[PDB]
């Protein structure tokens, strides 16, 4: 959804289970067009992500899977 | 580049050469000076060698790492204080907020540290509901507690603190239903270089969190 | 006209901060008695800003943008009086001082000396300080002394 | 830090004989006393250009301040 | 009894002054360190290392007391001239509303006259000012300066007691000094500083109140101008000038002396609390105060036996028979001992002494605000935070000081053979249930009530507002105190508990809104110079920070009196003295173990207890008490605005600043700290530009403390090895050795600049928020 | 060496004093400049 | 009178609170104290 639209959506960092949240911080850390609170991401992997060529959360997913498995394989 | 800009790198300079008086003095003289001939032979981080020949605290190599860390944190607190409030006044279309009142420290104070307070300290409040910056806010307030905290074990020392824990031990044993509860390991006092290392570090992770929270919050409150 | 910088002749802000000040002083003036003591030291103000803005037109300093004089240090020497002139009355007076509080040090050697000071061997001291590199040259070309 | 553990733990005098790091164990209050005196430097004037600049802000006086264009960089 | 004085002990000579640190043994053998430095100013005033004779030792103090009293009447004398040469009181006392008091100008050299306000300029003073904060002048219109010339004489007899002062410290040291006989009768000094010091103080006091304070403030405020009689109002010729302004009685001091007292009620009243006209006492009240408390301190000072020749006089009480009456079964042998104590111990007096005036200082910060003394003073809200808080960080400080002495008499005046089975003893012999027990109470008030402000910025952070320990939420309502006000309220009627009273003891407990005339421009009346004061779930939840603050300090010092002469780690710590750096790295460390360092850490508990102080009168004074009436329906406006409290539900209620956002720490950083900041930080090319320097100065000096406090000397003395390498490579060497600061007098600075620095930039925040609204 | 003005703080006192006033009259004098006129 | 020690060494303080005879009865008869009773009990009345 932030390829898009680059410029205007933020990106998320991740989702956030916190049971000491009141209904004020709830919709707080919801963006428009969201179904929960979130955390915007302030780190940059998404210009990195885009830059470095990857389009899909199934290319993220595999890049999940090969660094557990490289890290396996250290350890 | 302009006369704010000259100042600001002389304070960096300023910063980073006494970081390295700190730590080169802590390095050359680790092996032994004319107050501790023989240093060398106590290791690296140790207390002192007590109040005689006029005091020696902080005499370390040990010592001379831990102080330079706070002026690596407010030779770094410069650097990024320069590059944030350069920015923000590229940002905002405001630069001659910057090339005016970075000269000057009230400039610093109150066009820096006072203007772009208000999105960061309004992240919660009585009268306009939270926003997403309530958690920067938090550890905001977070840092400055941490950072605060720190300063107990680096002001007040030792042997207040083991005097205070024997009359707690005290406490503890003439308290009935209680004092048949017994500890295993006898309660002290935190070691002298333990009191400085949990200061430093209280204060490090005060610095960073309170430093963090302002830079991400502030920058993200312009809209 | 050199990088972010324009001479105080040709600056739109100098002027405007120049024909503000005169302005907000001749409403100062402007609206008081003339003979009760503020009124004449904001005459003297006047007068004194007249000539102050004017000595920053005269001798070029540099403003750009904001309008404030900006200070050129390469050793031009067009800009002789920003770094050079105060550099020399400050080696001057500085070494002055340095080789007199040095000098008093080589003559008295003595506790006393140094918290009850001697007059007689502290102002020929300073008055040494005020002709310094004459006798602080040849023990330059000559040396000092072997400690390691 | 780990120079300073290096110095305590690991250097030896004997084998490092004049060599370049004895050297400069040999001369370090020249360095010490050196970096003193740069770092004093920096501070009393830094200091004092910018508490300048905050009296004269204060007394009213834009256009005394003193104010270096940094003329290294910019060449 | 019987002033036994002897003659000459020390000859004027000048052959001292050329030998600097005569008074110590080894300050004797001549400079040879830096160290000699400090250790000559260390030692200064500590004569009971110089001297062992205690009865010279109590002579330099005597001669200290008169210099001391000289230097103060030097101050007195300075803002004296500064009133009579240089101010604008002879247009103050024509409008002390509308003119703000100065009495300083900035000279017109360097551009500091911008730091000369407008708001100050009158006729006489026609270049602006330093706006003032001391109050002087509403002290000196409340007792009866209409003129310069009378405050340059006031000025002229400072300067001539203060002369007195120290010809009278040179006389009783140096000709002819007392011995420590003259001392020890602490009875008679007792009586003649009851009735003679206090009594006949107070009762000259009311005759000054009766003869020129009632009648000028009369006249200020019926309407009349500066233009007064000073010398024709007064004495027998015009008794009937008395009767003119209001009524003296019958006819004299005939009524005085046949005993019909009720003929004087008129000036000599018990009316109430504050006037209306000008927000401040009755001063028929003030004078019938200082006349009963005159009469019954002359009273107190006919308790203590003393005899003499005087033949049937010689009836009272000895001290040492009351304190060795006292004894209970709980408390062993009770009090003997505490006079041989109070009489052989000078710091046990001045630890006791030291704790009261200190206190009663506090006491004066409060009552001074809460019962405004002087005309239109409550109204000038900078001198109204500015007296509030000196008092309270003095009050402070001589607490500290009452700690210190108290440690400092347990190093060197304990002696255990006067000490047997006494409470000071028997105190020593459980100073471990005190200190553990005081440590338990320090956590419970430091979790139940900075945990319920952290629990605030919690759930207000998460946005759960009801869950809040507020007013609109979780409330603690401070039901004691809200009750105390209802009974100080209520007390003043017919049928109430003291009848004959007509406008209660202060609006503060809970009647009435009062204001006064002013300009500010061209308004209207406005300025609430006091209002009542309501407490709530804040207050509470303040008010247990300040119980949690005074006793950390209490902790503190008192963990440094108990455990002055030994300890469980170091059993010979008074062999050790009070002020030395430690015992050793060994036992684990004993770094800070000596009382002196319990002063050291308790200077800044009293640091952070006094800042709470002040931050909750500024806050709260502010949020609901000072401010405006406005010129539509009267309305109160103060001086921060209502806050609209969002609820959970989603309305809003009003509360006030204090009320809605003193809660949690991020109301006081944003609506107290950096909201009211802003006229200090703003403050330049103007008349507050001092302070926005005095600020930034002070930002400057308590950062510069913390590497003072943070570091020690072996770093410093290495580092000094390498400058003095450097000094010596160019054959510049000082005989006086460059040392490293001490441990001690390096955490003696640190104190010192944290304490100036933080006191400073609060000061310059105060003085620059209260001249701005 | 004279009685009480030979002491370090009033000698040095003195020089601060003599200094910031000598200062200060070369401030009245040259008329507080910025920097040195060449022109 | 109400303030013994009975052992002056050992640093305690025998006290109307530490040595009240029916406070000795209601912390003696606490579950921890009473005698006659397994851990187990003592744990049980405790938790309850
Ligand atoms: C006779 C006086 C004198 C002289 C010739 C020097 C000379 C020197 N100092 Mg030193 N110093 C002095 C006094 C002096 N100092 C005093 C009083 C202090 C304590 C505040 C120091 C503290 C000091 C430090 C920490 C350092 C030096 C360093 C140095 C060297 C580098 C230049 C510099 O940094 O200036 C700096 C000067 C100061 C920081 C002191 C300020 C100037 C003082 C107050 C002058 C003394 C006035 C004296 C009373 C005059 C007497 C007059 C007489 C006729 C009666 C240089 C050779 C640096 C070094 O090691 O270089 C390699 C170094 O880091 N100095
Ligand atoms: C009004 C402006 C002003 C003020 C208030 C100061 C104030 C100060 N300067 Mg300074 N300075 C200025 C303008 C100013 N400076 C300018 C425009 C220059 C550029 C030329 C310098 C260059 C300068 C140097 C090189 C040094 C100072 C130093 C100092 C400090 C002590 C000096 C002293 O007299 O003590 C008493 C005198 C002595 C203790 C001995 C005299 C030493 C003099 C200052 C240096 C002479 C040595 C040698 C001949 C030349 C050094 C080689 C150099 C090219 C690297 C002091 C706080 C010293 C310092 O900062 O410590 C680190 C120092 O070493 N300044
Ligand atoms: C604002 C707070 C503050 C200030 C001013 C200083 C200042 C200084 N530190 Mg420092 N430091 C601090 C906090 C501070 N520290 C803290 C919290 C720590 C951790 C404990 C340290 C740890 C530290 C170490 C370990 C060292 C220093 C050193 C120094 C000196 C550095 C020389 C310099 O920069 O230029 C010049 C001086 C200044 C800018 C100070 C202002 C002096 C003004 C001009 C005097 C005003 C005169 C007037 C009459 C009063 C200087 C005096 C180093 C040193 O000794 O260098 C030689 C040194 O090794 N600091
Ligand atoms: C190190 C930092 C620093 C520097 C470089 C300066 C530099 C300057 N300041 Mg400044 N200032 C500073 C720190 C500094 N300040 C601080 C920390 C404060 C706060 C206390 C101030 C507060 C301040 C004010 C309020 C003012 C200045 C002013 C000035 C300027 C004029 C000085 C002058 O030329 O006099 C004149 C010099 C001469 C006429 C040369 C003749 C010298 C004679 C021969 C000897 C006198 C030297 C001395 C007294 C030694 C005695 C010698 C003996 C033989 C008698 C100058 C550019 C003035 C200004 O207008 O700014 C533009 C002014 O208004 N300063
Ligand atoms: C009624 C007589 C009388 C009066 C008016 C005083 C007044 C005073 N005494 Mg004194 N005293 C007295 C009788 C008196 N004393 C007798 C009879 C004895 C011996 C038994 C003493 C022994 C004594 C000692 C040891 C000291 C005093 C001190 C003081 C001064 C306290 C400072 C003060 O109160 O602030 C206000 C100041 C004024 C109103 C002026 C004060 C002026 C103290 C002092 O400061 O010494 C000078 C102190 O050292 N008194
Ligand atoms: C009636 C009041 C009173 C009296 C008579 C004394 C008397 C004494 N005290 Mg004491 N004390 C007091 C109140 C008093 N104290 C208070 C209110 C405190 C809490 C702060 C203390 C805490 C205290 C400690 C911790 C110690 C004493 C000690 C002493 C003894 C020697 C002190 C000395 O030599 O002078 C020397 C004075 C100095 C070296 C001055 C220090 C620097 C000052 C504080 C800085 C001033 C800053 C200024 C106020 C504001 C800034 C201005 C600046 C910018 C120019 C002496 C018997 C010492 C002792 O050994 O007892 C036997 C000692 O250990 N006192
Ligand atoms: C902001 C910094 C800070 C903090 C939080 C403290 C806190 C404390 N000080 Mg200290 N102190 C400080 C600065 C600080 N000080 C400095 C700078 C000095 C140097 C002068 C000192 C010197 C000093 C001395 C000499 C003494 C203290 C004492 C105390 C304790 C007082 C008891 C109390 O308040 O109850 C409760 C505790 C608090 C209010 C701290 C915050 C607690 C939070 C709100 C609760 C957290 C909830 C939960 C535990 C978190 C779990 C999370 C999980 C993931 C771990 C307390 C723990 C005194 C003491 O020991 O008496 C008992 C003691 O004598 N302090
Ligand atoms: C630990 C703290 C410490 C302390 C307290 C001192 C203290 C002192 N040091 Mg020092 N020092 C230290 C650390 C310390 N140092 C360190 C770490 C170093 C580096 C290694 C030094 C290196 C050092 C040197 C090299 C010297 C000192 C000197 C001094 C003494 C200065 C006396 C003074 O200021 O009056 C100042 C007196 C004058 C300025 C005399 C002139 C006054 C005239 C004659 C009066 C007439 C003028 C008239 C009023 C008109 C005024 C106009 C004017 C412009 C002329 C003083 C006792 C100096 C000394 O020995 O005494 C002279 C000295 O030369 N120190
Ligand atoms: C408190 C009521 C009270 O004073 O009780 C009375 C008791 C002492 O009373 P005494 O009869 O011993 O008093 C006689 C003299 O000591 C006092 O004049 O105090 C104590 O128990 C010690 C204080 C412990 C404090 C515990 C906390
Ligand atoms: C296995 C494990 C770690 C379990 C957790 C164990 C559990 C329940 C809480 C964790 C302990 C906690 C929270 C505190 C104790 C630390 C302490 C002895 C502090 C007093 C002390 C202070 C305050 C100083 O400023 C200071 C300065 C210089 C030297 C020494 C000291 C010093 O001693
Ligand atoms: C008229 C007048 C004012 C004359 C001034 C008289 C003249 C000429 C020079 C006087 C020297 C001066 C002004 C100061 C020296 C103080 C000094 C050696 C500090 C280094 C030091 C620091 C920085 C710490 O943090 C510290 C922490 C804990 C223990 C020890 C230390 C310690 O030692």
């Amino acid at each position: 959804q932030w390829l898009t639209d680059p410029t205007k959506v933020k990106p998320i960092a991740h989702a956030i289970f916190d049971p000491h949240f009141g209904p004020g911080a709830v919709k707080a850390f919801t963006p428009e067009g969201g179904s929960g609170p979130v955390n915007i991401m302030y780190s940059g992997l998404y210009y990195f992500w885009y830059t470095i060529g990857i389009r899909h959360n199934s290319e993220l997913y595999e890049g999940a899977i090969f660094l557990i498995l490289l890290a396996a394989l250290f350890l | 580049i302009g006369p704010g800009d000259f100042l600001v790198h002389h304070a960096i300079a300023l910063g980073i050469h006494t970081t390295v008086l700190i730590l080169v003095k802590g390095a050359l003289d680790a092996r032994g000076t004319k107050l501790m001939p023989d240093k060398k032979d106590f290791g690296y981080a140790f207390p002192c060698d007590g109040p005689g020949r006029g005091g020696t605290c902080d005499i370390s190599a040990w010592d001379a790492f831990y102080l330079s860390m706070f002026w690596m944190l407010n030779t770094l607190g410069w650097i990024t204080f320069y590059w944030h409030w350069k920015h923000l006044a590229i940002w905002t279309d405001n630069v001659a907020s910057f090339n005016t009142n970075s000269v000057y420290l009230m400039g610093w104070l109150r066009d820096y540290l006072w203007a772009y307070s208000s999105p960061l300290i309004n992240g919660y409040g009585p009268s306009a509901a939270v926003n997403n910056l309530s958690v920067w806010s938090w550890m905001f307030l977070f840092g400055h507690l941490v950072w605060a905290t720190g300063f107990m074990f680096l002001i007040s020392w030792r042997g207040y603190w083991q005097e205070l824990i024997e009359t707690l031990v005290w406490a503890h044993e003439r308290t009935p239903l209680a004092n048949l509860v017994r500890w295993k390991d006898k309660p002290v006092a935190m070691s002298i270089v333990q009191g400085r290392l949990i200061g430093l570090a209280h204060f490090t992770v005060g610095y960073i969190l309170t430093y963090a929270a302002f830079v991400i919050a502030s920058t993200a409150g312009l809209s | 006209p050199l990088g972010n910088t324009i001479p105080c002749s040709e600056s739109q802000a100098f002027k405007d901060l120049k024909d503000a000040r005169i302005n907000g002083l001749k409403e100062k003036i402007a609206a008081t008695d003339p003979a009760t003591q503020y009124a004449k030291d904001l005459t003297a103000s006047m007068e004194l800003w007249e000539y102050r803005y004017a000595n920053y037109e005269k001798n070029a300093s540099c403003d750009k943008d904001s309008g404030q004089p900006h200070l050129i240090v390469d050793g031009r020497l067009s800009h002789a009086g920003d770094f050079i002139i105060p550099s020399i009355l400050f080696l001057w007076l500085a070494g002055a001082l340095g080789w007199a509080g040095r000098d008093y040090l080589l003559k008295t050697q003595n506790a006393m000396d140094e918290i009850l000071i001697d007059f007689s061997k502290a102002v020929p001291s300073l008055v040494l300080g005020l002709a310094w590199p004459l006798f602080a040259i040849p023990q330059i070309l000559s040396g000092a002394i072997r400690d390691n | 830090a780990h120079a300073a553990i290096f110095w305590v733990r690991d250097y030896d005098p004997e084998a490092n004989k004049d060599n370049v790091l004895a050297r400069v164990l040999a001369h370090k209050e020249a360095i010490i006393s050196h970096l003193s005196w740069v770092s004093l430097f920096l501070g009393f004037h830094t200091l004092g250009l910018y508490v300048h600049n905050d009296v004269m802000q204060a007394f009213g006086r834009p256009e005394d301040q003193i104010l270096i264009e940094p003329v290294f960089a910019q060449w | 009894t019987r002033a036994t004085v002897d003659n000459n002990p020390v000859p004027t000579s000048i052959e001292k002054w050329g030998k600097p640190g005569w008074f110590e043994r080894s300050l004797a053998r001549g400079p040879k360190t830096t160290t000699w430095i400090w250790d000559l100013h260390a030692l200064a005033h500590d004569f009971e290392v110089q001297t062992s004779d205690r009865e010279d030792i109590a002579r330099k103090i005597f001669a200290a007391h008169f210099g001391h009293l000289g230097i103060v009447f030097i101050w007195a004398s300075i803002f004296f001239f500064y009133g009579a040469l240089s101010s604008n009181y002879a247009s103050w006392i024509d409008n002390p509303t509308g003119l703000r008091p100065s009495a300083q100008f900035a000279i017109p050299v360097f551009g500091q006259e911008v730091l000369n306000d407008p708001a100050t300029a009158a006729k006489g003073f026609e270049q602006g000012g330093i706006v003032m904060t001391s109050g002087l002048f509403h002290l000196w219109r409340a007792v009866g300066y209409t003129n310069q010339t009378q405050l340059l004489a006031t000025a002229v007899g400072a300067l001539v007691a203060a002369g007195l002062m120290f010809f009278g410290g040179w006389f009783h040291y140096h000709v002819r000094a007392p011995k420590l006989e003259w001392f020890q009768n602490v009875e008679s000094m007792l009586n003649h500083h009851l009735a003679g010091l206090l009594g006949l103080g107070s009762l000259a006091w009311t005759g000054h109140l009766i003869h020129v304070a009632l009648p000028v403030n009369q006249m200020l405020d019926k309407g009349m101008k500066a233009a007064d009689i000073p010398l024709p109002h007064e004495y027998a010729f015009s008794t009937e000038a008395m009767g003119n302004f209001f009524p003296s009685f019958k006819q004299g001091l005939l009524p005085f002396f046949t005993g019909n007292w009720a003929v004087y009620s008129d000036f000599l009243t018990f009316k109430g609390g504050l006037n209306p006209q000008t927000g401040s006492l009755w001063m028929t009240d003030i004078a019938h105060h200082h006349l009963a408390i005159a009469v019954m301190f002359i009273i107190a000072g006919h308790m203590y036996r003393t005899n003499g020749p005087w033949n049937p006089l010689g009836l009272g009480h000895s001290i040492k028979e009351i304190l060795e009456a006292h004894k209970g079964p709980f408390t062993g042998e009770g009090h003997k001992g505490l006079y041989e104590v109070l009489t052989t111990s000078w710091h046990a007096q001045l630890a006791i002494n030291l704790a009261m005036v200190g206190s009663l200082s506090i006491i004066v910060a409060h009552h001074m605000y809460a019962m405004n003394p002087y005309p239109y003073m409550g109204i000038d809200y900078p001198t109204q935070i500015s007296l509030f808080t000196h008092h309270m960080w003095i009050g402070g400080f001589l607490i500290v000081g009452a700690g210190a002495h108290a440690a400092i008499f347990m190093v060197r005046d304990y002696d255990p053979a006067v000490n047997q089975n006494n409470l000071l003893d028997r105190v020593l012999r459980h100073r471990d249930a005190i200190i553990s027990h005081l440590n338990w109470v320090c956590l419970f008030l430091g979790f139940h009530s900075f945990g319920l402000y952290v629990h605030n910025d919690t759930m207000q952070a998460l946005g759960r507002p009801g869950d809040m320990f507020a007013d609109w939420g979780i409330q603690l309502q401070p039901v004691f105190a809200q009750w105390i006000q209802s009974v100080n309220a209520a007390a003043f009627g017919p049928n109430s508990t003291a009848p004959w009273v007509s406008a209660a003891t202060s609006p503060v407990w809970g009647g009435n809104v009062l204001a006064l005339p002013a300009t500010v421009a061209g308004e209207v009346v406005q300025k609430i110079s006091i209002a009542p004061v309501p407490l709530g779930t804040a207050d509470f939840m303040i008010h247990h920070i300040h119980a949690l603050t005074i006793h950390v300090t209490i902790l503190i010092l008192l963990k440094g009196v108990l455990f002055a002469r030994s300890s469980r780690l170091i059993p010979d710590k008074a062999n050790l003295g009070f002020r030395f750096p430690c015992d050793g790295p060994g036992r684990g460390g004993t770094c800070q173990s000596s009382a002196w360092d319990h002063v050291f850490l308790g200077l800044f508990w009293m640091y952070n207890c006094i800042s709470i102080v002040i931050f909750h009168f500024s806050w709260k004074m502010q949020s609901d008490v000072y401010g405006t009436l406005n010129a539509t329906t009267k309305a109160v406006e103060h001086i921060v605005p209502s806050t609209d409290v969002l609820l959970g539900n989603g309305t809003t209620q009003a509360f006030t600043q204090f009320a809605a956002s003193s809660v949690n720490i991020n109301g006081w950083l944003r609506d107290f700290l950096w909201a009211q900041a802003a006229p200090v930080i703003n403050s330049y090319g103007g008349p507050s530009a001092a302070y926005g320097l005095f600020f930034l100065g002070a930002h400057f000096v308590w950062a510069f403390s913390l590497m003072f406090l943070f570091s020690g000397r072996g770093y410093w003395q290495e580092l000094i090895e390498s400058i003095v390498w450097a000094h010596n490579k160019l054959k510049i060497v000082p005989t006086i050795q460059p040392r490293a600061l001490s441990i001690t007098q390096g955490r003696a600075v640190g104190v010192a600049h944290y304490l100036l620095g933080g006191i400073v930039t609060t000061w310059a925040f105060f003085i620059a928020r209260f001249l701005a609204i | 060496k004279i009685p009480f003005l030979s002491l370090a703080p009033i000698s040095g006192a003195l020089f601060i004093i003599g200094s910031v006033v000598v200062l200060a009259l070369a401030n009245i004098y040259a008329k507080y400049p910025l920097l040195h006129p060449l022109v | 009178g109400m303030v013994s020690t009975d052992d002056f060494q050992v640093g305690t303080l025998l006290t109307p609170v530490n040595n009240s005879p029916f406070i000795k009865f209601f912390i003696n008869n606490l579950p921890i104290n009473r005698p006659g009773l397994d851990p187990f009990f003592r744990g049980l009345e405790v938790g309850m």
